[PDB]
C-alpha cells in the first residue's frame, strides 16, 4: 500500500493534465503497488479515467480515498506529488503510529522542508528531491 | 557472554529446508529442529512414507530422526517464538514486471518472513538466512528488524548460503568443502556466529568453516555460482568449435582439466545447464552491476546465459535439421525432464526449452521421465499442450513409432535400454540425439543395430 | 621400432631452451642441439650469463651443455642428422591484412618447414612445440606434402608446452600432462610412440595423452582460455568488491574452497599478460568467426575485453587519486616483467599502465630486478616521450626518491621488503602506494601508520 498525496498538476486547482501524479502512478502500477490516492479538489472520476489505458489494473490497484488519513492507513511509504498547503499540517504522528516500518515520506515538492528534524524524530524515513 | 542453540525453526521446507534441517537434526541429537512451510500438502508429504522431493539417501536421513529432534509443522508462529535460531530458506522468484522484470529477483517472500518473525518473536535470537541465490537477503531482513523494534526484542541478522546441489544434497551436507557464515562485525554479531559455528561443529571441522560479514558471504555465493556456470558455458563454447572441426569435446575437456591449475570437474558438456540457481544467479549479478554502473562485469557475465541459451538452441536445431526442417506431426521421445540425474526437479531444466523448440514446430513429443511427477511436465510445458504433448510411462512407449529419441538428462537408466528393440519399432532413418554423452561407448553397436547418432561436442 | 637418438629444436627461446635443456638432462643418451638464426641468443646460451631469465635454468645447461646439450647457430647441420626435429619458434600477430592485430603469423612456421625439407633426406619426425599452436601442424603438413624427395618420409607431430615461465624447470620436470598428436595411421602412431619414448625417461605413462594434431592443438588453445578466464573472472570480481567493501582476496579463499573449482588461478591484478594469453584468445575468437561461430567468438573475446578494462580501471584510479593532473608528477613503477621470477616483459600490464601515465604527462621511474634497461625502453616507444618522461632507476629507493607515488606492477617478493619507511620520507605528500599485486597485504597497518594512502586491487 502506497498514499500518493496530491495529484493535481500544482497546488490550487482541480486539473491533472499531465500531472507528474500521473505518471509517478503508472510506474508505481507497473510495480504492482496499491495505490490510495487523495487529493482536495480533483474528482474520483478523473483520477480513475487518467490512470485507465473500464480498466483492469486500475481496478486491481487504484483506491481513491476521502481522506489522507485513510490513504495513508496501513501504508509503506507517503509520496507527497502536488504541494497542497493542507500537507504540512497533518498529524504526522498519527500517519506513523498507522503506517507499515519502515515508514517513507517521498518529498516530492519540497514542502516538508523544516519539518525534517520533527518527521525523523517521530520515526519516518524522509526522502526529498534535490538533498539526500 | 554467548549464546546456545537448542531449538531451530526452518522456514521453508523446500529442497534447501528440508535437506538441510534433516542433516541439522542427524548430526546434532540434543538440537530441536522443526522445519515449517505455509504450504500444507508439502509439510504432510515430510510426514509421511513418501517424501515430496527425490533425493538419495533422504528419506534415511528423515527416518532416523523425525519426531525425536526433527518435525515438520505447518505451525509456523509457534516454531519461531520457540526458537533459538530461525533460518529463512524460502524462494525469491524472478520479477515478471516493473524494474529488473525477468532479471531482478523478488525479495517479498523474504520481506513478509522479516516481518513475521518481529510479530512472533521476544527476546533474543538468531536469524539466519540460509539460500543458493542471496541477494541483498540480509539486508533486507535487518532493514525490516531496525525498523520494528520492542522492549528487549534482541535479534541477529546472519548469512549462511547453502552450497549443497540437488541429487548429491545428503553427501554434500554431510562432507561439505566449506561452510560459510556472514554475520556483523560487533560484539553481538560475533557472539551469533559462534553460535552458529557451534551447531556446524558437531560434524565440520572448524578449519572448513569461513566466517566474515554478511555482503562478503552473500558476494561470495553469488560469484562462485557464477564460476561454476560459467566452466559448463565455457565447455559448451568449445562443443560447438570441436563439432565445426572434426574433435571431440570429451577428449579435449580431459585434455584441460588435467592442468591442476584448473581441475577436472564441471567440464561435462551438455544440452546446457539448469536448475534454480545458476541462471537465476548470473542474471542477479549482471543486473546488480548494472545497479553498480559496472557495465563492463555486467556484459562479461551476461555472456555466460547467452553461452547457455545458445546451446539450447543449436541443440534442438541440429534436431529439426536432421529431421529435414519439418517435424509437423511426427513422433519424437523426449527422455529425461528433470534438471539433472537424481531429482525430479525441473527448474529451467534444458529439457523445458528443448520440448517448447519442438512444440514450435509442430512436433508430437511423448515424454519420459523416471522420477518427475506428470502433471509439473504438463505446467511447465504451457492448448499446444494438449494437442502435443503425451507423457509417457515408460520409455519404450515414448520411443514406439518415434522418429528421434532425443535424451536430456543423463539418468542412468538410458544408457541400459534395449535399443535393438526400440529399434525395431522406430520410424526410419531413426535418430538418436544425446544432449548428455551417456550413450559414449555404444556407438559402434548402435551404429551397428541401424540409428543415426548425434551428439553434443562430435560430428 | 623407432628410437630417437638426436633431437633438433629449431628455436632457441623461452619454450625450445628450457625445453631442450631439460629433455637434455633426463636423457643423457640423446643428443640434443639448439638452433637459432640469432647469433646473440645462442652466444649466451652459450655463456655464463643465460639470454633469459628461470630460475633453476642456469645449473640445468650447466650440468649438461657441451655433453649431450648443444646451442648453434648451424640450422643446416643440425636438422640434416636429427631424428626429431621441434620446431619452437614465435608467431607473432600480423600487423596489417586480414586478421590484423588478431590472427596468428605462420611465415615462421612455413619457412622452418621449407628450411627442413631442403635440409633432410630419409625418415625423420617433425614436431610443432609452442605454448599458442595454430593451424601449425596442418601448415608443416602442406608444406611436406607439396615438397617431395624419394625416400624423404617426414613425419609431423603436435606436442604443445605448457610450461609457465618463472617455474619452466620445476614445470617441465614434473608436467601435468604430456600432450603428444599425430595422424591416426600406422606412421603416425609409430611417430608419437617415438617421443612418448623420450618423454617416458621422466614422465609417468599415465600423464602422456595422445591424440591426432588437431585435437592436441585445441586443447591447448583452449587450455589456455580456460586459465585467462579464471582471472578475468576473478578480476571482474575485484571491481564488484571495490564498489560494495568486498575483499577479493576473501572472496576468492571462499570461492576456491569448491574442490571442482579448485583454488589456484584466483589472484586478482592489475592484468594477465605474457606471449600466451592474450594471443590465444584473440586467435580463438578469430578461428570462431571465420567458422561462422560469432556466438563462441563473442563468449571469449570478454576475457580480453575484461583484462583491458582491468587495467584502464587500475591507471584511472591512479590518475583520480592524483586530482587528474599528473603533468611533471614523478611516479615510481616497480616491477615490469609481466610476472615475477622472469626478465619477459611480453604483453605485460606494467607496459600499459606506463603508457597511460605518460598520456598524462607523468615522469616515470621505472624499476625490475631483471628486466633489462634497453627493453624497457623499447616497449615504452611507439621516441620523444620516451625521451621527455621516463628514467630506468638502478634500485627502487631512487625509483621512490621525489615520487607522489608508487605503483607495484609485478609481484616480485623483494618489494614487500622495502623500506617503506625511508621510502615516504623523501616522497611528496600526499604518499599514495598503488599495489595492483595484492603483495603489501597485511603490510596496510604498518603503511597506514607510516602515512600512506594505500591503494590495492579489490578492496577499497
Ligand atoms: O513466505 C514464504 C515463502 C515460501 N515459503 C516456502 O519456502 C519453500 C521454498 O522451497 P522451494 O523448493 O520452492 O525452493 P528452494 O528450497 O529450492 O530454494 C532455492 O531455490 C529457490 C531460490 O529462490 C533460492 O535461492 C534457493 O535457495 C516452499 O516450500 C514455500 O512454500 C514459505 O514457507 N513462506
Ligand atoms: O559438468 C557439468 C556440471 C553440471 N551441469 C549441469 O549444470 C546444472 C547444475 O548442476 P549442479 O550439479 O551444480 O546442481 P545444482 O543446480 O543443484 O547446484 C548448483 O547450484 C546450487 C549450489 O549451491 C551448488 O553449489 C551448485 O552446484 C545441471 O543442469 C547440470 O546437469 C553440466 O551441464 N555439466
Ligand atoms: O624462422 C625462425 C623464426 C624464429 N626463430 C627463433 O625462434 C625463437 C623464438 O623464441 P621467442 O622467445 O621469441 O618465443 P617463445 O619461445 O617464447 O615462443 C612462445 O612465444 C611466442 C609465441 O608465438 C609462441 O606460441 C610461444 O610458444 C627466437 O629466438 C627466434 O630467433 C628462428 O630460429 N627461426
Ligand atoms: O592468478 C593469477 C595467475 C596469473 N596471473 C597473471 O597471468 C599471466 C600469465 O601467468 P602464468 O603463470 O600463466 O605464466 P605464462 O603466461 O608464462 O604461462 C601461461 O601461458 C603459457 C602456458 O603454457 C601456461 O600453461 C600458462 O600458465 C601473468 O601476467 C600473471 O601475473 C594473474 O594475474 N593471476
Amino acid at each position: 500500500k502506497i498514499a500518493i498525496l496530491g495529484f493535481a498538476f500544482k497546488k490550487d486547482t482541480g486539473d491533472t493534465r499531465e500531472s507528474s501524479s500521473i505518471y509517478i502512478s503508472k510506474y508505481l502500477m507497473d510495480e504492482g503497488a496499491h495505490l490510495h490516492i487523495y487529493d482536495p479538489k480533483v474528482p474520483r472520476e478523473q483520477i480513475v479515467v487518467d490512470l485507465s489505458h473500464e480498466d483492469d489494473q486500475v481496478s486491481r490497484l487504484v483506491t481513491i480515498s476521502k481522506d489522507p488519513y485513510e490513504a495513508c492507513d496501513g501504508a509503506h511509504a507517503v509520496v507527497i506529488c502536488t504541494e497542497w498547503d493542507m500537507f504540512k499540517e497533518l498529524d504526522y504522528e498519527r500517519i506513523h503510529k498507522k503506517m507499515l516500518k519502515p515508514a517513507f515520506i517521498f518529498d516530492g515538492r519540497r514542502v516538508l522542508d523544516g519539518l525534517h528534524n520533527e518527521l525523523q524524530t517521530i520515526g519516518f524515513q524522509i526522502e526529498t528531491i534535490g538533498k539526500k | 557472554h554467548m549464546f546456545e542453540i537448542k531449538k531451530i525453526c526452518c522456514i521453508g521446507a523446500g529442497y534447501v529446508g528440508g535437506p538441510t534441517c534433516s542433516v541439522i537434526a542427524h548430526m546434532c541429537p540434543e538440537i530441536r529442529v522443526t522445519v515449517v512451510d505455509v504450504n500444507e500438502s508439502r509439510i504432510n508429504a515430510w510426514n509421511s512414507p513418501t517424501l515430496p522431493i527425490y533425493e538419495p539417501g533422504l528419506k534415511e536421513v528423515v527416518e532416523s530422526c523425525r519426531g525425536k529432534n526433527l518435525f515438520f509443522s505447518t505451525n509456523i508462529d509457534d516454531a519461531i517464538k520457540e526458537a533459538d535460531l530461525v533460518f529463512i530458506s524460502v524462494n525469491t522468484p524472478t520479477k515478471t514486471y516493473g524494474m529488473g522484470k525477468g532479471r531482478a529477483a523478488d525479495l517479498k517472500y523474504i520481506e513478509a518472513c522479516a516481518r513475521r518473525i518481529v510479530q512472533n518473536s521476544n527476546g533474543y535470537k538468531i536469524v539466519t538466512e540460509k539460500s543458493t541465490v542471496p541477494v541483498r537477503a540480509a539486508e533486507s531482513i535487518r532493514r525490516i528488524f531496525d525498523a520494528n523494534t520492542k522492549p528487549n526484542l534482541n535479534l541477529q541478522v546472519l548469512s549462511n548460503p547453502e552450497f549443497l546441489a540437488e541429487g548429491t544434497a545428503i553427501k554434500d551436507l554431510k562432507n561439505p568443502d566449506r561452510v560459510l557464515i556472514g554475520g556483523d562485525e560487533t560484539p553481538e554479531g560475533q557472539r551469533a556466529v559462534q553460535a552458529l559455528c557451534a551447531v556446524y561443529e558437531h560434524w565440520v571441522p572448524r578449519e572448513k568453516i569461513l566466517t566474515t560479514n554478511t555482503w562478503s558471504s552473500e558476494l561470495s555465493k553469488l560469484a562462485a555460482n557464477a564460476f561454476l556456470a560459467q566452466r559448463i558455458s565455457s565447455i559448451n563454447s568449445i562443443s560447438a568449435l570441436c563439432e565445426a572441426t572434426g574433435a571431440d569435446v570429451e577428449e579435449v575437456a580431459t585434455a584441460i582439466g588435467m592442468d591442476q591449475r584448473i581441475g577436472n570437474k564441471f567440464l561435462k558438456a551438455s544440452v546446457g545447464f539448469g536448475g534454480s540457481c545458476f541462471q537465476k544467479d548470473v542474471l542477479n549479478l549482471v543486473y546488480l552491476c548494472e545497479a553498480l554502473n559496472l557495465p563492463e562485469v555486467a556484459r562479461y557475465w551476461q555472456q555466460v546465459i547467452d553461452m547457455n541459451d545458445y546451446q539450447r538452441r543449436r541443440f534442438a536445431s541440429r534436431i529439426i535439421d536432421s529431421l529435414f526442417n519439418t517435424v509437423t506431426d511426427k513422433k519424437i521421445a523426449i527422455l529425461g525432464f528433470a534438471f539433472k540425474k537424481d531429482t525430479g526437479d525441473t527448474r529451467e531444466s534444458s529439457s523445458i526449452y528443448i520440448s517448447k523448440y519442438l512444440m514450435d514446430e509442430g512436433a508430437h513429443l511423448h515424454i519420459y521421465d523416471p522420477k518427475v511427477p506428470r502433471e509439473q511436465i504438463v505446467v511447465d510445458l504451457s492448448d499446444q499442450v494438449s494437442r502435443l504433448v503425451t507423457i509417457s510411462k515408460d520409455p519404450y512407449e515414448a520411443c514406439d513409432g518415434a522418429h528421434a529419441v532425443v535424451i536430456c538428462t543423463e539418468w542412468d537408466m538410458f544408457k541400459e535400454l534395449d535399443y535393438e528393440r526400440i529399434h525395431k519399432k522406430m520410424l526410419k532413418p531413426a535418430f538418436i540425439f544425446d544432449g548428455r554423452r551417456v550413450l559414449d561407448g555404444l556407438h559402434n553397436e548402435l551404429q551397428t543395430i541401424g540409428f543415426q547418432i548425434e551428439t553434443i561436442g562430435k560430428k
